[PDB]
């Protein structure tokens, strides 16, 4: 009767003011 | 867009990339795809090292050489660099401007192709925002229109799990499967590439050397692919010559040099064994007999099997030797295996099979399947053999383990390889598999109910047949039954145990001398056929170690001094005399 | 691909999106805009933005019928014909739709059928330098579909035809006896090339059950070498546990091992035409047999990713050792009994009746006869000779010596494997000592004869 | 004394003694006093719990891919924490 | 470690894929071999070809620091590779080489240092020494079959007891100076 | 905690691998021992070599929080390491 | 509903400068608080049990004047019980 046990950061772009 | 793209044709003419030999069908298919009215984008999907980048870059070399169709005579291939495009795209729209400008230039010329190596990267090209906008989305409309042609190259793993995810992009790219070349194809490729490698290393490769490298690489090096595998051996062999002495073998590299390089890469014993190795092998049986007295047949089988593999008469795809050691307790099944590793100076992969009693424990040896907590751990057996390919695999107390474990060792004995949960394939060709079993120990010691006590040696074999499935026994090279430990052999064991005590005693500065009379007394007092040689340790411990330890801790032997042991026949007891050597 | 406009901007400060700029206008209804998206993207991306999804009116689009697709090709025929300067026959366009849908499954019917037309025109345009052939024949369409789908089915070549005829003869030379097994494999493979093959099943699904030492795996392994196809050997002892079966079809999405994918489906995809040797299938968990049931009848297996692997051209050979103890079991009584029937009953117990019905044939390998063993001894000697050739040694074994080796090692129950052991002790062991230290170190010669008086072999080594 | 003196087996534990005797004869107590006299940890383990074969997994832990694998083995972890100790196994026969 | 170092020179002198990889268990001395080459280079014990070559060590954290802006990571990685190519006699040493597979990249993005460095390694323009444990090499590095092909594995087997005593004797002047004590010969053995 | 503290100083004075690790059960004064070293240094009850040293307690939670970028964690972590590297005497504590 | 949030919860507790009140469901406590040793040590479990039948009516009666004033109509004592 055994049982088997199964087992954010992104770059951004900047826009300078026109 | 010179910064982002490089012209392969220009590089081919002055410097060169690589001469392309063969792959006529692969090039014809790629060229046909490029000539299509729509979706004329070939994708060279293949295993690593097959030559996916050679075909794409070989087309430029072929075009300058002129061995191509007239339509492709004016075509020019550009190699895009994803890193260069994203070198300075900090501001919004910078990448789009550079990428759109590059595609626009191709449309104007209308007689050029783009070679994007490792095309799986562009599915996730630089996208600051979460929006799906990326190079794949930008290039998708142009691909369907047919304005531009773009060659691709990616592995099966990357294509299936990254490129396929994007259904729209996959439709535009016509998959072209690249298959590993045959042995004959690979040797021809090396001959064409041989001048390029000969010039760099200033060596000349013999015809035998190139053929041996391809054949030897396939036999021993399994993880890599044949075209890449053969070039690695050929390239490395040339490097050694440059680093060899000034004039010993600079002119040419013989087959012997190729055989040595293959051995180092695969960590297998080199062919054409040295005289030093021959001396060790010739005296392996003699040296093993000194440590393990008796059981010469077992030592002979191990030494003879090891001699065959090194000689070159080993099994094609089986281990050096598979031996099942069955015998009464104390015979020395584990000791001979342990000493074999020490004598040969190879790692001893000792596995206690008692631990793997339940079926679930089988996962430890091969690792847990994908999607479980144990995937990272891997397989103890697979990882151990991979780290130490040449080793002695000692599966002690194999009978204790569940029959499921026996099934796992079927491919090892016959196929010679085992597969890990991650998919890695282990090589058992050079490992010596020794399995010690205590089956029939109860039967052999047991005395039959009869006037004459029948020898129960035969009975033990019957349990072996029941415990082990017939297929398992057939794969074994031989079953070496340890008969018994004789009285004469036990006399030698006493000397061996005393020698072990002497080295331990040497550390404390005390020297022990045992008379021949005392040695015979120990053997008769503790000789037990059923228990083998283990009682010898107990009698020696009580008779000799216990008095010495008391004296050593508190007494004359605190400081190293000679001790003398003699037998008194009148009392039939050992006499221990201690003489201090401090002054 | 209107899913893209939902985003398109995340720069600091602006906090603007294309969908938000057009959201008031769409709500007002002054401007109307058409859009297209994939079913997966609409449910996962477009549906998330309820405002856009609410406004837009979905119009389902699905693959057209076979008749409708050929009509489309005829409509598009002037464009493709003009570019390639080729003309397509009415039968050729019909063949492309029927052949492509039959063999190509991943792509949908419209592009899949057109892909053959475009490639067919390019091949016809590019194949002859003289441009002798401009029209596209039906035969050309078949060849193009074959390469795209990587199926060996095509008109048999003269070079390939010869090899097919001698496949049985060559297999017999390497594997002696077991003629029924070789005939079943050769005949099934011949049918596939001829075209008399199952529409949605593998060419062959053979279960090999026999005594230990018989050449069940060897015939399967040698078949791949003779046919020049890859051998997808999958040892089934590793898959004893139920959870391990997922490894074959891939781990469910969201786990550590999902990316690696299935080992069976990926291998079959990489090598569509190959021999799938599932050795020791008996040891595998019952769940493994369930997966194979689908492959035998449906002809395709879906992995965790959802890709389907085509087993139509795969030769499925599953070796089993079920009921092997009965084979070596010695029945009580003066005369031993044939336990072949008992072994079949064990196979029936282990394998479900439905599984056996799907299998093309179940071949019971017979025990090796004395005559067969004599050939086996010669085969092993040839392997030894090849190994000796690498070291520059030549071995000559007399006929009397070969008979002596056969009798010493011939065991019906154990099989051919004992013969190898006899060769190792009698021949390899003496040569090994001489090879390492002796006359055979360099350029050796060897002769073997049987001493009739002493009934023991004599090994004569010449340094040469 | 022999092990500390340097005349030990060097590959086996200090001692493996099976104390078989009638109830209340002092077999368990002598081991407890030995630890106190030596000032070493006493790794008391009751073997009555391991009545059946499956319970043995607890001593060495569950294998990878099964529940309780992270927990580890009580016997292995206990010895690791206390290398010098007395490993008492009461009611060994009942196991 | 002459045999281990000798193979490294052979790999470094290869026309293509001249990237030696030092795979061994922790504590064996892989970093010592990678850094020891630089020490021997100054002394001149290494072969003439190796002489006059500068070995650099890559700090993954420094390269990825302050790279939030798109393309900053690529600029730094492509700038360093350009430097190595221009010199033609510089060898890069990437300790814990498995880290480049998981270098700076977006969640969706698959562009990493491994993909960028892959073309240069195959061509042979740049030589890159590596160091990683057996566990990381098999569970992470080997998974990337493309990257593994470019790197040549060099097995490192821990030294014997006899070999180890000489290593301590060579490192004894440094430990003695820091602790201002002298280690007896018997103590080292 | 003289015995426990003495072991820590010996490790810290080592030329290499001078990173003591305190392992114990919950609520055994594990954190207090590391914090106590700072208190002892302030009172000058430690050896002369230990004197004139600073103990820094790194907060993993604060460092991880607020990065929201690939290089934010690396830059702050590398910045922290630079400060410790600049001062040879300085020591770090990571609970 | 602290269980909904549970990186910064541990540092404020460890510092001890500001004490924090946390309301979590019994099921969530076992799933989150019991599993995390650090969170469990800092937080003290205060058992909040439902009032008895007599207590429940008393609470309504205590709060009944507020309700009656709000809408200007009252409930009989029999009705609330
Ligand atoms: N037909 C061929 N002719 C000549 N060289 C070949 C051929 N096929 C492969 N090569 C060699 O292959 C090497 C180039 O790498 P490829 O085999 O194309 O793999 P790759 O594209 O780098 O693999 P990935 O994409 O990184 S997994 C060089 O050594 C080539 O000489
Ligand atoms: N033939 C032998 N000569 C010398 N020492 C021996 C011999 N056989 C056993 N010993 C010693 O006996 C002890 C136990 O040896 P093992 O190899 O474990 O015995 P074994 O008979 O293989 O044990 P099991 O329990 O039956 S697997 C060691 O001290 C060995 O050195
Ligand atoms: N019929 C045969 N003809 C020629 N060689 C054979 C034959 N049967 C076995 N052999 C030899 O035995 C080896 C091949 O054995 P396999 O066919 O792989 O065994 P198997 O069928 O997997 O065994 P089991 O015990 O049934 S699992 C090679 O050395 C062959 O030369
Ligand atoms: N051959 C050697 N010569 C000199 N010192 C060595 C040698 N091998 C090991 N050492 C010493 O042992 C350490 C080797 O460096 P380590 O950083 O331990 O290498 P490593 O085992 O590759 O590292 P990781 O971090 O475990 S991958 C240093 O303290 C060296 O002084
Ligand atoms: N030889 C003895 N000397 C002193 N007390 C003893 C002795 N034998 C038994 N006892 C008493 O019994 C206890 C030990 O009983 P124990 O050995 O655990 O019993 P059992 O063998 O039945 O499990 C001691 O702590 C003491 O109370
Ligand atoms: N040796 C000691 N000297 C002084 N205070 C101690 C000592 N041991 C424990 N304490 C007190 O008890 C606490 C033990 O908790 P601590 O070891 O910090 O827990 P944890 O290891 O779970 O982080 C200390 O913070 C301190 O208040
Ligand atoms: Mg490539
Ligand atoms: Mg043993
Ligand atoms: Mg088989
Ligand atoms: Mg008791
Ligand atoms: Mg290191």
């Amino acid at each position: 009767k055994t049982n088997d046990w199964l087992d954010e950061k992104v770059r951004d772009a900047l826009k300078p003011p026109s | 867009t010179e910064n982002f793209t490089t012209n392969l044709n220009q590089l081919a003419r002055v410097g060169g990339i690589d001469p392309l030999i063969g792959r006529e069908k692969e090039l014809e298919r790629a060229i046909q795809v490029l000539c299509r009215r729509r979706k004329n984008n070939p994708l060279l999907v293949g295993e690593s090292g097959v030559g996916k980048t050679a075909i794409a870059e070989g087309l430029a070399w072929r075009i300058v050489q002129g061995d191509v169709p007239e339509v492709m005579a004016d075509c020019t291939i550009y190699s895009l660099d994803i890193g260069s495009l994203l070198a300075g795209t900090k501001y919004r729209g910078d990448f789009e401007k550079r990428f759109k400008a590059l595609l626009k230039q191709l449309e104007q010329d209308t007689n050029s192709i783009l070679f994007i190596d490792e095309i799986h990267t562009i599915i996730g090209a630089g996208a600051a925002s979460g929006g799906q906008v990326d190079a794949a989305n930008l290039i998708k409309p142009l691909l369907s229109s047919g304005k531009i042609r773009v060659i691709g190259s990616t592995t099966y793993q990357e294509f299936s799990n990254i490129f396929e995810k994007d259904r729209a992009l996959a439709r535009r790219f016509q998959k072209i499967d690249i298959t590993e070349p045959s042995i004959e194809e690979t040797v021809q490729i090396i001959n064409g590439l041989k001048p390029k490698y000969e010039a760099h290393h200033d060596v000349r490769y013999t015809a035998k050397a190139v053929r041996a490298a391809v054949e030897l690489a396939v036999k021993y090096i399994n993880d890599r692919h044949l075209p890449d595998k053969a070039i690695d051996v050929i390239d490395e062999a040339g490097a050694r010559a440059r680093l060899m002495p000034v004039s010993k073998r600079k002119k040419t590299v013989n087959v012997a040099d190729i055989e040595s390089v293959v051995a180092r890469i695969a960590r297998i014993p080199e062919k054409s064994v040295s005289q030093s190795d021959r001396d060790t092998l010739k005296n392996l049986g003699d040296r093993l007999k000194m440590l393990v007295f008796g059981q010469d047949k077992a030592i002979e089988a191990l030494t003879e099997a090891i001699k065959m593999a090194r000689a070159g008469l080993g099994h094609e795809h089986k281990p050096v030797g598979s031996f099942l050691f069955a015998g009464p307790t104390g015979v020395g099944k584990t000791e001979v295996t342990v000493q074999l590793s020490k004598a040969l100076g190879i790692e001893l992969l000792r596995f206690d099979m008692s631990e793997y009693m339940e079926r679930h424990t089988v996962s430890r040896l091969i690792g847990a399947p994908p999607g479980y907590v144990g995937f990272d751990q891997g397989g103890l057996l697979t990882d151990a053999v991979i780290k130490h390919p040449h080793a002695v695999l000692l599966l002690d107390e194999i009978e204790k383990a569940h029959p499921d474990v026996f099934n796992i060792l079927l491919q090892v004995m016959d196929n010679g390889t085992l597969t890990d949960n991650n998919g890695r394939k282990a090589d058992f060709r050079n490992v010596v598999l020794v399995m010690t079993t205590n089956a029939g120990v109860r039967e052999t010691e047991r005395k039959s109910i009869g006037l004459i006590h029948q020898d129960n040696s035969t009975d033990a074999m019957e349990e072996i047949k029941k415990i082990f499935t017939p297929e398992f026994r057939n794969r074994l090279d031989n079953i070496i039954w340890f008969d018994h430990l004789s009285t004469d052999v036990i006399h030698q064991v006493v000397d061996k145990f005393i020698v072990e005590l002497q080295v331990q005693l040497d550390q404390k500065g005390v020297s022990l001398e045992v008379s021949q009379e005392a040695r015979n007394w120990l053997a008769e007092k503790g000789y037990d056929r059923a228990m083998g040689a283990r009682p010898m340790a107990r009698v020696i411990q009580d008779n000799l170690k216990k008095p010495l330890a008391n004296e050593l801790l508190f007494g004359s032997l605190v400081d190293g001094g000679q001790v003398t042991v003699a037998l008194d026949k009148e009392k039939n007891e050992l006499t221990y005399g201690f003489q201090s050597a401090q002054k």
